[PDB]
């Protein structure tokens, strides 16, 4: 049998991550901009951006 | 026949259309337009070359 007859005290050090950034959109200034040309035709494809 | 063939760049216009110009108005959310370039926004005074 192997029995040991001393010892050491050793600090392990690990990381994972909790969170990521938060972020936001807005469907009628990205597809469009500024253009209300176009905003009543995206008003016609729907619930997508909700 | 008469055959007319357009060009449309960032080169200075040549020939262009009828309108009546107006005057500029800054810091206000307008239509513009300058050279067929029509937008919706506020102009400011730059420093970009
Ligand atoms: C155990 O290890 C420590 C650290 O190296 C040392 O100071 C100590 O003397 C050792 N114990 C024995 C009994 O040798």
């Amino acid at each position: 049998i192997a029995i040991p007859t001393n010892f050491s005290i050793s600090v392990t050090t690990e990381v994972l991550p909790v969170s990521m950034t938060k972020t936001s959109v807005d469907c009628n200034m990205y597809i469009c901009g500024d253009s209300t040309e176009c905003s009543n035709l995206l008003l016609q494809y729907g619930s997508f951006c909700t | 026949v008469v055959v007319l063939s357009f060009e449309l760049l960032n080169a200075p216009a040549t020939v262009c259309g009828p309108k009546k110009s107006t005057e500029l108005v800054k810091n206000k959310c307008v239509n513009f337009n300058f050279n067929g370039l029509t937008g919706t926004g506020v102009l400011t005074s730059s420093t970009k070359k």
